[PDB]
DNA sequence: CGGGAAAATCTCTAGCA
DNA sequence: ACTGCTAGAGATTTTCCCG
DNA sequence: CGGGAAAATCTCTAGCA
DNA sequence: ACTGCTAGAGATTTTCCCG
């Protein structure tokens, strides 16, 4: 398992940690809370 | 028969890109056109590259300029 | 390290000290340091530095609307080859961006089209002339230029373009269609130093040349060959190496250890 | 290299053109083009038709592409010369358009139509185009409960007339074969440029008087002198502009 | 290429076709097409593809204000080191700069001060307390935040440091005067593994050292080198080379063709 | 002599031509009509 | 290498410390600190002085690095512990501050300035800070005349007292130093770092007991054993981890 | 006398950029200081660099571990 | 096999809400 | 389960041209 | 002299009105 | 006559450790 930490849309603010459902090639998909989300790599982390 | 096809589809050229790395790399040599995949020859190395990552052309200025 | 441990996180509750600074600090091996930086939540707020791919099937439209003169510019452009369509429309609606749409794709091959969350993108009248015409809608991440970066790019190209043109025209959509005529058979570059129109051209007849080509090949050349496994599929066997396809796994192999049946 | 005499031989026999003889015999286009045109026994895809229907008191304008019957049609709010310039700017900036052949109509004929033409480039001169026009009529008829207004209408029986009808020798769409067809006249510009940048060359080569060169390859010259084609490698020629 | 180069230009007149367009459709050589399209005035329309770079000496300081939760943050840094200064101050006047400036100078060699032309650091009473202090002030062009990068990275950092310690105080001064404490001892990285804080130190003491040592050195080795020319001063022998500076020209020469005396 | 075309200050209008009167590295000093200005090299193109 | 048995014999005769052996025989810090710490014959820059001063009706707080005499000077707009631990927590960030000495008042005593020092890592404990306070005050006097507030005048004076004033052995400042007393500390603090990362091995050489590694050069290994200092070949000497 | 003082001055260390080289080169090597530019010695080349674009560090880690 | 010149490639930036 | 790019301006590297 | 592991360096991005 | 930078996250290249 992982965890993302997130920057989602247009929100300085980073948001974290989340559960991470998917990684492709340039975003991934993470489970914040019940609430599915599709983030850019270049807004994430995974550690 | 085949062998005029084969060299048809080897006259194609390809330019594509690795998952990483943002620049284009140069007119490999067309091998093989899938639904999903492109098997091209560039530089003596035969590589499998992603259809969504490849511009196939023929380039009719260098087929008219042998 | 144990006891340099405690220092360390108990230090980082207050400072937040970057891995180096513990390192140093505290006599920690560099993974130690490391790991106590990356289990604060709270110094998670930078993004690994890569871009992207965005898709260059030759099906591929990006749309975007872009304004001037307080006028909107709806710009369509084909991804693999840079050709481009513009059009000036009176208001930014379903309506308008569904007939731009419907009409490009009776002009073109269109497959999928990529566009942001904009309202005239996502109203009912698009999806249901996507679905009429075949086109299938992909909206990327929201709020993600970068995901259409190549049709925003060409906003800029276009509207350099209009700047130089806006002169010889009396109203905008003169002037835009000039400048779609300038980029499209004007400018000369890219891969095969064409232009737009030119390598769209050789793109399409490419892909139909292409496709029907290697159908003829596979109807002709039918081989099973084993290698070190199942009976793998033949797709190219020269110079040495036999490319094939085993269990939808496309793999290169060398002449060795392949038998060809 | 080794087929220029075959390809002579060919051409003498069953006459082939310039485009089937370097398929089959692997020559630069030059050379089979100098050898076709050297044969005094031996010796369209720019051009458009514009057109205007009249349906459900609304006026479509219909350009049709005649060497593959590629129709363009689009609805116009008034029959004036600003709307068929736009058309045409359009058009053009669409397509490679270098005629286009119009009925001698008051719109067709206005300044502003000449001044479109002028800037894009465009020559204008006053039974394909009837037959698409019946044809693109039928299909609005079939599709028309499909849509609300007109001209949606019209813009689905140009996607069905150009990519779902299907025929001819090759069962190609009139979207295919107007691809084809420009590939084809892309290939063509592209050997006249390589012709006439090439003519302006002489060559001395074994030294023997001018001659004309054809092609400058990697390690051979093949040229022409006394109507007769000859190789010979590049250190024995030498190349001069004139 | 006379009538072709007719052509081309009646072309561009309409078109602004790039060289490559105008090479391929009128035979032009390269030279002649860039030429035509670099004659024309509506194709200038791009500069080049460079950045500078910022002066950094040690006594170099750059100055910004930024902004937070409706309150104003003078932040200095210095460039050699990355060691900054900030203050929240009540309002962007000129005389909280030139009192902010005033106290930067007395606690460490100020020399020369990077500011944009904001109307606080363009007053009056900023000039005559840098008058007073011996400070240069350098504006660069105006609206080029690029001149002030260093400074404009650190507010980044600065904030991104607020950030993480915001929770620990009950007013943004305290806060802000956390981070700058952080940023300046508890990050470690650069050129030396330093801190802002050692990096400063060991720069200031640097220059010191090595201006003292390099006075005494020229005091005691006094020679004149002759080359290929007139007494050009000896800079430094060695290694089969000899540097040497003959007329405000700092120049290495091999030591074969020269003469110490 | 060379000709200067530049933009100024946030206005994206490129002006020019204009003298060079000085070039450094990283910017330009520009008389464009009696005025002389200081230019990046980023915003400007010497011909 | 060659100059350890000389480092000794220095050390024996004259006493000199481990930087001044280091620089005239060239031997890494380590081996000189260990050279000297072996002779049982043989066996400050983070702390300041705070105060305050009443000019005028104004408060001024001081701080004092009394290793250089460097004077960090604000005016306060009141005597309280808030203001108090905002100066402290200005100076800790702009210098390495590791002690604090007040005399006790009712600012320096309250919880704000505790929890400023315990946040900073600063220790509180309750002629240097006399004179210089005094220094302090005449310069404002001589400079009062340049400017119209009084913490205009504090901040000139200061400047004055940092870098226009100069005396002492070298003729140095007291910005000079305080910039050379810590670049001095930096030092002490990276070789107590290397120290402390060194001793937490054992070397076993030529095998010989166990034994403390002092240096790991690049060809050669220096160690101690039996309170004699020895150099041995890297491939000679095997190093574990104790 | 002289020798010290020269020895002392060569264990300097400074980072440097180029005129359009956006990236920091390594600790090269100081020969000499001057008011506008210095002499440095990077991997066996002896460059003259504008005081401006140097950083003269000593690095007092490494001095402390040889 | 080799300099000078020209063509080709590499590097890098603004602008795209 | 999705994804920065593009055209131009210098600068540097490769190729060609005739000895 | 050589693999595995670790340290060092290179590449590259957001944010800074 | 002046000038983008900086710190962190991966990825790839270099060095070290003991045979
Ligand atoms: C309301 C719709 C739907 C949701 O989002 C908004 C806002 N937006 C913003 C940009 C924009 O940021 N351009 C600058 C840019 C920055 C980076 C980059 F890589 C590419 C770039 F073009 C657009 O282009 C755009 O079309 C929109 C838009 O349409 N909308
Ligand atoms: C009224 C004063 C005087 C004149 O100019 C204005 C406007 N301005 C704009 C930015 C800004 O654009 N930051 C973003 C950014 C973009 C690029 C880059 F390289 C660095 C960057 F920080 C500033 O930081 C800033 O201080 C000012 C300012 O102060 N003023
Ligand atoms: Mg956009
Ligand atoms: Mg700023
Ligand atoms: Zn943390
Ligand atoms: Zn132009």
């Amino acid at each position: 398992n992982f965890r993302v930490y997130y920057r989602d849309s247009r929100d300085p603010v980073w948001k974290g940690p989340a559960k991470l459902l998917w990684k492709g090639e340039g975003a991934v998909v993470i489970q914040d809370n019940s609430d599915i989300k599709v983030v850019p790599r270049r807004k994430a982390k995974i550690i | 028969e085949l062998q005029k096809q084969i060299t048809k589809i080897q006259n194609f050229r390809v330019y594509y890109r690795d998952s990483r790395d943002p620049v284009w790399k140069g007119p490999a040599k067309l091998l093989w056109k899938g639904e999903g995949a492109v098997v091209i020859q560039d530089n003596s190395d035969i590589k499998v590259v992603p259809r969504r990552k490849a511009k196939i052309i023929r380039d009719y200025g260098k087929q008219m300029a042998g | 390290f144990l006891d340099g441990i405690d220092k360390a996180q108990e230090e980082h509750e207050k400072y937040h000290s970057n891995w180096r600074a513990m390192a140093s600090d505290f006599n920690l091996p560099p993974v130690v340091a490391k790991e106590i930086v990356a289990s604060c939540d709270k110094c998670q707020l930078k993004g690994e530095a890569m871009h992207g791919q965005v898709d260059c099937s030759p099906g591929i439209w990006q749309l975007d609307c872009t304004h001037l003169e307080g006028k909107v510019i709806l710009v369509a452009v084909h991804v693999a080859s840079g050709y481009i369509e513009a059009e000036v429309i009176p208001a930014e609606t379903g309506q308008e961006t569904a007939y731009f749409l419907l009409k490009l794709a009776g002009r073109w091959p269109v497959k999928t089209v990529h566009t942001d969350n904009g309202s005239n993108f996502t109203s009912t009248t698009v999806k249901a002339a996507c679905w009429w015409a075949g086109i299938k809608q992909e909206f990327g991440i929201p709020y993600n230029p970068q995901s259409k970066g190549v049709i925003e790019s060409m906003n800029k190209e276009l509207k350099k373009i209009i700047g130089q043109v806006r002169d010889q025209a009396e109203h905008l959509k003169t002037a835009v269609q000039m400048a779609v005529f300038i980029h499209n058979f004007k400018r000369k570059g890219g891969i095969g130093g064409y232009s737009a129109g030119e390598r769209i051209v050789d793109i399409i007849a490419t892909d139909i040349q292409t496709k029907e080509l290697q159908k003829q090949i596979t109807k002709i050349q039918n081989f099973r060959v084993y290698y070190r496994k199942g009976p793998a599929k033949l797709l190219w066997k020269g110079e040495g190496a036999v490319v094939i396809q085993d269990n939808s796994d496309i793999k290169v192999v060398p002449r060795r250890k392949a038998k060809i049946i």
